[PDB]
């Protein structure tokens, strides 16, 4: 009736599905009723202002908690051997075991242990106090309430900006490289010389002293005197000790590379010379365009010029296609992210910039599998909305002949190919798994088929490893490359030389298999993503899919043939494989960095080239302090842990429920319960409004998805956690 | 040193503010 | 221990013989088709009996001499 | 259960509401508004 | 009574190169790759293939000869490799320190490492089908009699497939034939299981009793009397039982007395080895056969005594019911399904029954020792009994949707179950929900208060207790009854209700099962789970014609959907139930191997203790899911994992490939045919561009077969993965 | 020196010994001894198996060159003669009965052929009998 | 004889047939020259 407000066909529904439809579609302002094209970008505006409120919301109550329960100011004082505390705990619940079990961490009352590396972060960046964290999550509180109120007034009638203002791709980019990238990354910069770097020395610096207190003992005349070097001389000693005055230099921008020997992590002077480096590119890469003074490059011409014999029309009018479609735009964005976001997780673990968390093996275990499912994710979203803009936003005739348009015409040929590939991949990488599996199995190791990754290997050797004896580039003293008299190359080739970090690791015939099994999850997830996009518009069997919408009903009579082939579908087979991928891949991390932390490599060199290895060694091996979080003789700080595996083991298997049966089974079966309720006596009195019917297609599918995916995250992270916790305190 | 009694509660009363301002957004947006 | 049997003599005759009459009667009294299929050879001396009744009622009254009489040679009264 | 941490007699009050009557308050105003008109 | 048709069907090969020629449709040859799955799926539907019952009936009746014939060649093999490629002589002469092995594999590509030492020198697989143990107990001694015994399996196999032939080409009976009930019932009640008891129990007497008592009493193999010379030279049979001495006069006389030293009702078990009484046996099938000879005069056929089962039915009908039980009789008088589905029902029970009482009194010597024979028995028939249960409910849906008549069904039993159909699901829906949660809540409840660190407030023996007292009693009235409510029995049935323990070699063979808090909250999930199973079938049989989706019936037992409306068909019920039957009898056979490991089997120490293969870890741990992962799943799981480089590694191999295909069958399961159809165009472009296309244009799988597929694949990897998983445990425990 | 982590297997300890107690593939009673010596000219990893090298050096030709080129010769043949007997029986009046009911005859004679497919595919694609043309699909 | 020669060139006899044929060859090898990782 009332809800949905925006829907008046879905509040005319008499039936459950209302309210279950009227959820799922309230954030796709597009479809509302009534929606206008300037209407709808005031609205996501808004929406934009709410979520980054959220997020610093989100941290103030991290600084909050830890500066509250948590054990900052002792763990500062000892890294390697104190646990970090994330939060108290209050739970009525807890009997005198699980009080016992969680008070831990030198606390007086039960907590939980921070796995997010904050307190490595806080550190690193100079906050010492809990002061000092509680004043950060004040202050983001206000910062929250900025924006809060930002979106508030840009709602107003005289503050709702104009849809051409929207449209100003030039002014937005120019203002977003240069003052959103550019002069932030500058900002930080500032706060590495002027706080966290003298921090790291031994010396307070803040808000009450910091105006009197230089960076650097030369002032800034050597800046403006084009005298550099001076702010690079006397770089902190390999024997400084972080935090104290004990071997520290006065230099503030340095190109040292490599590690600092005690926190095993990127020299602050680097990261400072870093960000201040990225930030003069980004501010000159920032008035590449034309706002309002002439000078610049309109995009519009940029890509209107770029087109070939080869490609028909090129890349004409993508302009308008782009600067028109927010589904395209933000396909972009959710790609980039997501390259971006598998980028950090991968230089993260071998290129650590925070102090001692090199040592603090369950956060590093914790942060790489974090970001690369948000990585996978965000893939994933990035094809289903680049879907949704074929199907909705795409354009035949301002499109004809350009790339875009000859992207659907060798379709066939794209998904053809995808599909060779992605059978080429699991027939031949399955094919050798099982092989060295029966031969391994028959007393026969010996005939197991090894592959060396040359290749992989050759690339760090080119970078300066010379364990594998290629001699080649960096790895060659006398190549042109290795004599450039470059500043980093010392204290590079020691990092990747030394073998005692996660920098450039060593590979053999178990990370090549893997890494194919790794391109197969690739391909094949690409394969089911790009099919539903050139697909969306329509196929053979559904010629006009197109007019039908991203996701469809398909339960109507005479409409048999028009299920599973949805662009929505897609996305949903999609989702499976992104997470068997992601699986494979976090195992593989996990299995060889517990070789490495434990200083037995030869576990998963010997043992990962067969994939009862992976079931034996990884999989049973590791469960086992796991399960015994909490057993017939007591309990340990791993009981939540536990209690958490078995819950995502049953989340996990209740999706079944949902992806296996169909509605028909269930609709009966509520006629009878409804039946039931109809004719027993006192409680036909009660009568519901909404008319209780089954789940349709597409939502259970949804459901059946979401309680596969919660329960795939929840089993593995209490694995993850429990497993490396266990095993290094 | 620890937080101060007064300094959770201090929080408490400043966290009154986005609390607030997020209702009006949320109501705005609802229009 | 083992329940007790009874040698032959002509007691265990005389049961036999009785709970066959027996038998007899009772089919006599009961059965629905007692003249169906092959006959005797002179069925006034069977009651009408045919050869399926005549072969019935003694078959099941040596089921019922059987029983009669291991029952009574159990309790030890015969 | 009890804290060593400052005012430690706030989770008493906020988890109870956090988790009693927040939920309570909320299932109570949707549904009235999902089942109204 | 006897009437067939000469030379009905031409005995010609034409066909042969002809697929599809059953079906009207298929023969047309195909233009689809839907068309070769059409041909397989619809080769045994006789009654869609031909609308004429007598003959639907005669491919029946010359069709169970061939799959008998089939089974023949298999018991054939059986005894051969037991004469040929197995150490059965070696092991005869020691079963106590030799394991059976009968399957030899050829040395080749390094899998010769399969042949491992079972002992006095052999090398094989060792066998878990307990055939040494039946054969040993048959009294057979030599390789010779197990050969001769394979080529009479061979030459049986050859007799029912002309008798297969014959009956179908040459002399088909006519209808009126198979419809004469009353004499298939007196035949096969007296002929077959009467006469069948009654042969075997004189094979025990005159064969299995004395080999197997001079075997116990330790007479070498060789130096035992050939089965004839018992007869030949009766002097013998006397020696060992003086009774037969006085011959034949005392049966015939009522003497039966004299018997009891070789027709006896010792019970327990023979302390030698750990297996029944072969004397108790042979007047167990004495008695049966009495029973069933006596039970098989029961119906009339050509001679009017005997009761008409028409005439039963009729009569038995009350206040409650209308009509009762009138119109039965026609119904499983025309209709094979119904024939079918209550065979396949009662069967299955069966089955299961088989599993339940063979591992409590165990029939074969040394069966009992052997803990690897024990549990395979166990779980093999016990999935065997629930693949039919599940039948039953698929071919009692086929049953309504094809056969059932309502103008022929007015008011009787059949007629008014359909009518309080919703009263049946509802109340039976409610009763599952019941039982979900007061059984699958206590385990939820006690990991919850373990993982707590409240372990007072857990549901066990040392807490909250739930004692299944009504078991417990009884168990207790079965181990009193010898003597008093048994009084001619001198031991208990089985000693799994109480008592001595019984102990050979060493090792536990039985001793009773204790049931306490653990044992309540198993037996409620097995309530459970057997609930829901009944619940998805009955609604299946009860649904199949009508609803939503009025006029089910047109549609037929299998089609893929209504007009949501999917998976409302007979055929998708079974689907459901298949999942639900496997997701029961896993947790059945869990049930079964923990609680032996952990209670029951073990080493006897020579003072009397017993040591239980896994310490009598049941009862503390069985009552978590988490003891269930940690301490059966992942402790014991040990053994096929470790398998690797022995003669256990194919179970190591089996292990893993069970899981696999578990996880390649949820492809099917989680999609549908309308994404794969879109690809299979893709694809075809590409062949089409290079002029390689098929005529036979590809199709993805039908709806109803992709879930047939998804369930089959299921059903496969996990079945396969826990056989891999017993075998190699069971194995290794002793 | 290239794969300087690796080490030929005569030279590695750690296959030395483990060879010496290969087990027999076979009934042949030298098959795990004749297996030690053939190995033995691989390159070993520090557990002593064979690592195969596929970067395309000729000194590793017989890793992966020559076992590629042999299956290629073979996968190519049986491509071809399927493709030759899919083309051919779709000149008759009942292409799907061939493809279900093989015409082993005919079968057999493109089957024999096969071994000169290279030659045969190279000519048809100079013929334009290999590729279809887009318009005519 | 035509519908047994027909029979034996159905596409499950056939597939059959080669497989076991070709199972026999590989079988064969493997029996006489076993253990080959790399040529020679
Ligand atoms: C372990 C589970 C599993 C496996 C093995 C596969 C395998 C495959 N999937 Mg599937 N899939 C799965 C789960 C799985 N899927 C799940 C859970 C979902 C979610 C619904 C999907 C959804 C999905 C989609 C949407 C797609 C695939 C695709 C593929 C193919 C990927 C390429 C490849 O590996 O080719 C190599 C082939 C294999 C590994 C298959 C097994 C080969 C066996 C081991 C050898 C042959 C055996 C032989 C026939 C004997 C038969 C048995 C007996 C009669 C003798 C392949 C057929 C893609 C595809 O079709 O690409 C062309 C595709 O589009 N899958
Ligand atoms: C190993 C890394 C992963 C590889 C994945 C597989 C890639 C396979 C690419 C096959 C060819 C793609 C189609 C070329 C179609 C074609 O003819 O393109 C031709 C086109 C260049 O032609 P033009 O001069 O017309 O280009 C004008 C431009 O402004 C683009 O419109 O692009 C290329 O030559 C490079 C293509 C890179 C693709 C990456
Ligand atoms: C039993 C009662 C019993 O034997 O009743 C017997 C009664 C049959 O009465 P009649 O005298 O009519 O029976 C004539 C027979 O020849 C059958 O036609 O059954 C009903 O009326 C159905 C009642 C179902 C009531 C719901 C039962 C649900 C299951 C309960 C399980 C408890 C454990
Ligand atoms: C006038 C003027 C000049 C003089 C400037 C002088 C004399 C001082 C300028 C000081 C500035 C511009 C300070 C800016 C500070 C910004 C901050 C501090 C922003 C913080 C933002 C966030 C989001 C923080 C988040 C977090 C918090 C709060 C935590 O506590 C934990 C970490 C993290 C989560 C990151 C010169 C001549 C030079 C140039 C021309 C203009
Ligand atoms: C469907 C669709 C869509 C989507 C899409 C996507 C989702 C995509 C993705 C994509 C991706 C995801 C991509 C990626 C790429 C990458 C690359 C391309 C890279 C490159 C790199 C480089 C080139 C490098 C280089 C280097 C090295 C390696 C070393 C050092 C040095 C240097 C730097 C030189 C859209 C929305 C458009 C719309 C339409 C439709
Ligand atoms: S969803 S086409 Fe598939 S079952 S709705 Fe019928
Ligand atoms: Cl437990």
């Amino acid at each position: 009736t009332k809800f949905p407000k925006f829907s008046q066909d879905l509040a005319q529904d008499p039936t459950t599905r209302r309210i279950w439809y009227g959820i799922a579609t309230a954030h796709d302002f597009e479809t509302h009723d009534g929606m206008t094209e300037e209407n709808l970008y005031q609205k996501i505006f808004a929406s934009h202002f709410g979520h980054i409120a959220i997020i610093f919301l989100w941290t103030s109550g991290t600084l909050f908690h830890v500066a509250w329960q948590g054990n900052f100011e002792q763990w500062i004082k000892d890294p390697l051997n104190i646990r970090p505390i994330a939060h108290a705990i209050w739970d009525p619940h807890f009997g005198e075991g699980a009080v016992n079990a969680f008070t831990q961490a030198g606390a007086s009352n039960p907590v939980n242990i921070a796995y997010s590396g904050v307190y490595h972060w806080f550190y690193t960046i100079g906050m010492t106090t809990n002061q000092e964290l509680y004043s950060g999550a004040v202050f983001l509180l206000v910062l929250a309430s900025l924006f809060l109120f930002a979106g508030w007034l840009h709602l107003q009638p005289k503050f709702r900006p104009s849809l051409a203002w929207f449209k100003n791709a030039e002014s937005r980019l120019n203002h977003h490289l240069a003052g959103l990238f550019g002069v932030s990354s500058l900002a930080w910069a500032g706060h590495l010389v002027h706080v966290a770097i003298p921090e790291a020395r031994g010396q307070h610096v803040g808000w009450d002293n910091f105006l009197s207190t230089p960076p650097h003992p030369a002032g800034l005349m050597p800046f403006f005197t084009g005298n550099w070097g001076v702010y690079a001389a006397d770089p902190d000693t390999a024997g400084h000790i972080f935090g104290t005055s004990e071997g520290a230099g006065t230099a503030i921008l340095t190109f040292l590379g490599g590690f600092h020997p005690q926190t095993e992590s990127l020299w602050l002077t680097d990261i400072a010379h870093h960000h201040l480096a990225i930030a003069v590119i980004f501010i000159i890469a920032g008035h590449m365009y034309r706002t309002n003074w002439g000078i610049g490059h309109s995009i519009k011409e940029i890509l209107n010029a770029h087109k070939g014999p080869l490609t028909g029309a090129g890349h004409t009018n993508l302009y308008d296609t782009i600067n028109n479609s927010l589904h395209f735009q933000l396909g972009l964005a959710l790609a980039s992210l997501g390259v971006i976001t598998s980028l950090v997780a991968q230089h993260m673990y071998s290129l650590p910039s925070y102090a001692f968390i090199a040592q603090d093996h369950t956060t590093q275990a914790a942060l790489y599998t974090h970001h690369q499912y948000i990585a996978g994710f965000l893939m994933v979203g990035a094809f289903a909305h680049g879907a949704i803009f074929f199907v909705r936003d795409y354009d035949p005739v301002a499109n004809k002949d350009n790339v875009l348009a000859r992207m659907l015409e060798h379709k066939e040929a794209l998904i053809s190919h995808l599909s060779w590939v992605s059978l080429f991949l699991g027939f031949h990488t399955l094919g050798l798994y099982v092989h060295n599996d029966v031969v391994v199995a028959f007393g026969t190791p010996e005939k197991q088929i090894l592959i060396e990754p040359v290749f992989a290997q050759w690339i760090q050797a080119t970078s300066g490893k010379a364990l594998y004896g290629f001699d080649v580039l960096l790895s060659n003293p006398d190549s042109i490359a290795s004599t450039t008299g470059a500043a980093w190359l010392p204290g590079w080739l020691d990092a990747i030389n030394s073998g005692t970090n996660s920098l450039f690791l060593t590979i053999g015939p178990g990370d090549f298999l893997v890494h194919h099994a790794i391109a197969l999850g690739l391909h094949t997830t690409a394969l089911i993503l790009i099919k539903g996009a050139l697909d969306a518009r329509g196929s053979k069997l559904m010629p006009d899919k197109k007019d039908f919408g991203y996701s469809f009903p398909c339960d109507g009579p005479g409409r048999g043939g028009t299920c599973d082939i949805s662009a929505w579908d897609a996305f949903y087979l999609a989702m499976f494989w992104m997470l068997n991928t992601l699986g494979w891949l976090t195992f593989y991390w996990h299995w060889k960095h517990l070789g490495v932390w434990s200083g037995n490599v030869a576990q998963f060199n010997e043992n990962s080239t067969y994939l009862m290895g992976w079931f034996r060694d990884y999989l049973w091996a590791n469960s086992a302090q796991l399960i015994n979080g909490y057993n017939p003789y007591g309990v340990n700080n791993l009981s939540v842990w536990a209690w958490m595996f078995l819950f995502g083991h049953l989340v996990w298997a209740t999706g079944f429920m949902f992806l296996i049966s169909w509605r028909g089974y269930w609709q009966e079966l509520i006629e009878t319960i409804v039946w039931a309720h109809e004719r027993t006596p006192l409680a036909n009195l009660v009568r519901w409004k909404d008319k209780p019917v089954a789940l349709s297609i597409v939502q259970a599918r949804l459901v059946g998805l979401a309680h596969f995916t919660v329960g795939y995250v929840l089993t593995y992270a209490a694995f993850l956690i429990a497993s490396t916790a266990g095993k290094f305190g | 040193m620890a937080l101060s009694d007064t300094q959770i509660l201090a929080a408490l009363v400043v966290a009154l503010l986005p609390a607030f301002l997020a209702f009006r957004l949320s109501t705005e947006l609802y229009k | 221990a083992v329940p007790a049997t009874l040698s032959w003599s002509p007691k265990v005759a005389g049961v036999m013989i009785a709970c066959n009459i027996l038998a007899i009667a009772f089919g006599k009294l009961t059965i629905k088709q007692q003249n169906v299929g092959t006959p005797m050879p002179s069925s006034n001396f069977f009651g009408g009996f045919g050869l399926g009744a005549v072969l019935g009622t003694a078959s099941f009254g040596h089921i019922l001499g059987a029983g009669v009489i291991l029952g009574l040679a159990n309790m030890g009264v015969l | 259960m009890d804290g060593s941490y400052a005012a430690s007699y706030l989770p008493w009050i906020l988890i109870p509401m956090v988790g009693w009557l927040f939920p309570a308050v909320t299932m109570g105003l949707l549904f009235i508004h999902i089942e109204s008109e | 009574k006897v009437s067939v048709d000469n030379n009905p069907v031409p005995t010609s090969f034409e066909k042969w190169g002809k697929p599809g020629h059953f079906d009207r449709t298929l023969a047309r040859g195909p233009k689809t790759t839907t068309w070769i799955w059409n041909l397989h799926a619809n080769a045994h539907d006789f009654d869609s293939q031909t609308s004429d019952l007598e003959d639907v009936s005669r491919k029946i009746f010359s069709a169970h000869f061939g799959h008998l014939a089939v089974v023949f060649v298999w018991l054939s093999g059986m005894y051969f490799h037991g004469a040929k490629f197995s150490n059965y002589e070696g092991w005869l002469a020691d079963p106590t320190h030799i394991k059976p092995s009968a399957q030899v594999v050829w040395p080749i590509v390094g899998q010769g490492i399969l042949n491992g030492d079972v002992g006095g020198g052999f090398h094989g697989i060792q066998i878990t089908s307990g055939l040494f143990y039946l054969w040993r107990a048959s009294g057979f001694t030599d390789s010779y009699q197990l050969y001769c015994t394979a080529i009479g399996g061979l030459v049986m196999a050859a007799l029912m497939l002309f008798a297969g032939w014959f009956h179908y080409h040459v002399k088909a009976p006519k209808l009126e034939w198979f419809q004469n009930v009353e004499s298939m019932m007196n035949h096969h009640l007296a002929g077959l299981l009467g006469l069948g008891s009654l042969g075997w129990a004189g094979h025990q007497i005159h064969v299995s009793m004395p080999i197997n008592k001079l075997l116990d009493a330790g007479v070498a193999p060789k130096d035992i009397p050939l089965p004839h010379e018992f007869i030949l030279e009766p002097s013998k049979m006397a020696e060992l039982y003086p009774s037969f001495a006085q011959g034949l006069t005392p049966f015939f006389t009522l003497n039966w007395g004299v018997y009891s030293d070789f027709l006896t009702f010792k019970g327990g078990l023979n302390p030698v080895t750990g297996g029944l009484w072969l004397s108790d046996t042979a007047h167990h099938h004495l008695a049966i056969a009495v029973l069933f000879i006596i039970a098989g005069h029961m119906y009339r056929t050509n001679w009017g005594i005997g009761h008409s089962m028409k005439e039963i039915l009729e009569a038995h009908k009350g206040p409650f019911t209308g009509e009762g039980h009138k119109g039965l009789y026609e119904i499983l008088t025309t209709s094979w399904h119904a024939q079918l589905a209550i065979n396949l029902a009662l069967l299955g029970s069966l089955t299961i029954i088989v599993a339940q009482h063979m591992y409590a009194m165990p029939p074969y010597p040394y069966q009992a020792i052997d803990y690897a024979t024990q549990l395979s028995l166990f779980t093999h028939h016990m999935w065997i009994g629930g693949f039919l249960i599940v039948g039953a409910g698929a071919h009692g849906a086929i049953f309504m949707v094809r056969d059932y008549d309502p103008a022929k069904n007015v008011n009787n039993l059949l007629d008014r179950m359909l009518r309080h159909r919703d009263a049946i699901i509802s109340h039976l829906n409610w009763v599952c929900i019941f039982l979900g949660f007061h059984s699958f809540g206590l385990y939820i409840h006690n990991d919850t208060m373990r993982a707590l660190g409240r372990p007072q407030d857990m549901f066990s023996d040392t807490a909250i207790q739930l004692q299944p007292i009504f078991a417990q009693w009884v168990q207790h009235l079965h181990t009193l009854a010898p003597g008093a409510t048994a009084p001619n029995a001198l031991a208990t049935a089985s000693y799994a209700f109480g008592g001595e323990t019984i102990a050979v070699a060493g090792k536990v063979a039985m001793m009773p099962i204790t049931l306490g808090t653990a044992d309540f909250m198993v037996h409620h999930i097995h309530a459970f789970t057997i609930h829901v199973t009944a619940l998805i079938l009955l609604k299946g049989v009860l649904y199949a014609r009508s609803s939503l989706v009025p006029d089910k019936a047109n549609l037929g037992f299998r089609f893929p959907c209504d007009g949501g409306t999917c998976q409302v068909s007979g055929w998708d019920h079974v689907f459901l139930g298949l999942f639900w039957m496997y997701n029961s009898l896993s947790i059945v056979i869990f049930h079964f191997s923990w609680k032996m490991q952990s209670d029951v089997w073990g080493t006897v120490s020579p003072d009397g203790s017993v040591t239980h293969v896994t310490l009598g870890n049941f009862a503390q741990s069985a009552i978590t899911i988490n003891g269930w992962l940690r301490d059966f799943l992942w402790a014991q799981a040990a053994n096929v994992i470790n398998s690797y480089g022995s003669a256990l590694s194919a179970y190591g191999i089996m292990f893993l490939a069970g899981h696999f295909v578990f996880a390649f069958s949820l492809m099917f399961l989680f999609s549908g045919r309308g994404y794969w159809q879109e690809l299979i165009e893709s694809i075809v472009w590409a062949h089409n561009k290079l002029n390689v296309a098929p005529a036979i244009q590809p199709r993805a799988l039908s709806i109803i077969q992709g879930r047939a597929v998804g369930v089959a694949h299921y059903l496969l990897g996990g079945i396969v993965t826990t056989w891999a998983f017993f075998l190699a445990r069971s194995l290794s425990i002793g | 020196d290239d794969f300087a982590n690796l080490t030929p297997c005569s030279e590695n300890p750690a296959y030395l010994a483990k060879s010496k107690n290969f087990l027999n593939t076979t009934n042949d009673p030298n098959s795990g001894k004749i297996r030690a010596e053939r190995y033995a000219s691989a390159l070993c990893g520090p557990e002593g198996y064979p690592h195969l090298i596929v970067d395309g050096r000729f000194t590793h030709a017989g890793d992966f060159l020559i076992p590629s080129i042999l299956f290629l010769y073979i996968a190519g043949w049986i491509g071809w003669v399927g493709r030759s007997y899919l083309i051919e029986i779709r000149e008759s009046k009942n292409p799907e009965m061939q493809e279900v009911v093989i015409n082993v005859p005919l079968a057999i004679k493109k089957m024999l052929g096969g071994f000169l497919w290279p030659l045969a595919a190279v000519g048809e694609y100079t013929s334009g009998k290999l590729v279809m043309k887009d318009s005519e699909i | 004889m035509d519908g047994l020669k027909s029979f034996l060139s159905t596409a499950p006899v056939m597939i059959m047939a080669l497989l076991t044929f070709t199972a026999g060859i590989l079988i064969e090898f493997n029996r006489f020259y076993p253990d080959l990782l790399f040529h020679p």
